[PDB]
């Protein structure tokens, strides 16, 4: 295919562990590891906002478009919201004994899931002040990364250090079923592929692979081997046919997301690759990644 | 050491 990335912005700033896209603003919000978040208008290249929320990491950060907010987990155990209008913070609570690694939004009920070093996800209700409605427990080493399948988030996916990604259902305590990856450094992320033609699930590992996964048989599909240090992340673009995948190689790698071959090697230049964003609604293919030395947002051609 | 830190 022909890709066209274009350099959008590109900010530097303190190590960037969280980053989103706001889906009706230029806007990028990005959690950072001194205890920053900062949201900037990435085609205006102007700062909108930024708050010092704690001193310790900001793992975690999304955006709840639909309340104005943004959401951010740090090490200090606390989930924090703020109105991203004003900077009125909306609640600030201890979520988990230990680190937050990752938060995920339900796209249509008040529901938030965070991942964490406790070994567990825990379910907020912010139509019930935000009350701890369920923790699944179950997992056996850190839960790096929650995402809930977006063409069913009854359903949620949890990466984790044990070396299982775990898939659950809403008010049932035990797993739908347990991946054994042989990801043996453990699994950073999991993500699903969007679109209906298949029923596939991507991992990315500290043992330099990739794995596609089909949820229908509980079998992996495919290895990606192309990153020469640990995998931060791999995500399916919920447009174009590619996979995008992220290490602490520095690089940011274009896999077909057909035949799994490679399309583009990205040396960014900003040292380790840590996050990634995909624009919701995919306007300009619009995508980010967060950095030791900041961020960069680019833009796909069709 | 705190696994993961960085």
């Amino acid at each position: 295919m022909k890709l066209d990335i274009k350099k959008t912005f590109s900010n530097r700033s303190d190590r960037v562990k969280g980053i989103d896209f706001h889906p009706t603003e230029p806007w990028v919000l990005t959690t950072l590891y001194s205890g920053r978040v900062e949201l900037w208008n990435y085609e205006t290249q102007v700062e909108v906002r930024s708050i010092q929320v704690t001193e310790t990491p900001v793992r975690a950060g999304k955006f709840i478009a639909r309340k104005n907010w943004i959401i951010v987990g740090s090490d200090d155990f606390r989930i924090r919201v703020f109105n991203y209008n004003t900077g009125e913070k909306v609640v600030d609570f201890e979520a988990h004994p230990d680190y937050i690694r990752s938060i995920a939004v339900h796209p249509t009920k008040p529901y938030v899931l965070s991942g964490s070093d406790d070994l567990t996800v825990k379910l907020w209700n912010w139509e019930n002040n935000w009350a701890l409605e369920q923790t699944f427990e179950g997992h056996e080493h850190f839960v790096m990364c929650v995402a809930f399948n977006p063409k069913d988030p009854s359903t949620f996916a949890s990466g984790c250090l044990d070396r299982t990604v775990k898939v659950w259902s809403l008010g049932q305590s035990t797993p739908n079923f347990t991946l054994t990856t042989g990801q043996e450094r453990g699994v950073n992320y999991v993500d699903y592929y969007p679109l209906p033609d298949k029923p596939y699930m991507i991992t990315a590992s500290d043992d330099l692979t990739i794995k596609i996964w089909d949820y229908q048989t509980k079998s992996c599909v495919a290895t990606l081997e192309g990153h020469m240090s640990n995998v931060s992340f791999a995500v399916f673009h919920p447009t174009l046919p590619i996979i995008i995948s992220g290490s602490e190689d520095g690089t940011l790698k274009i896999w077909n997301s057909s035949t799994y071959k490679v399309e583009k090697t990205l040396n960014v230049g900003l040292e380790r690759s840590w996050c990634i964003a995909t624009h919701p609604t995919g306007r300009k293919n619009y995508i980010a990644s967060g950095f030791d030395n900041g961020f960069t947002v680019l833009s796909l051609g069709n | 050491l705190k696994i993961k830190k960085p």
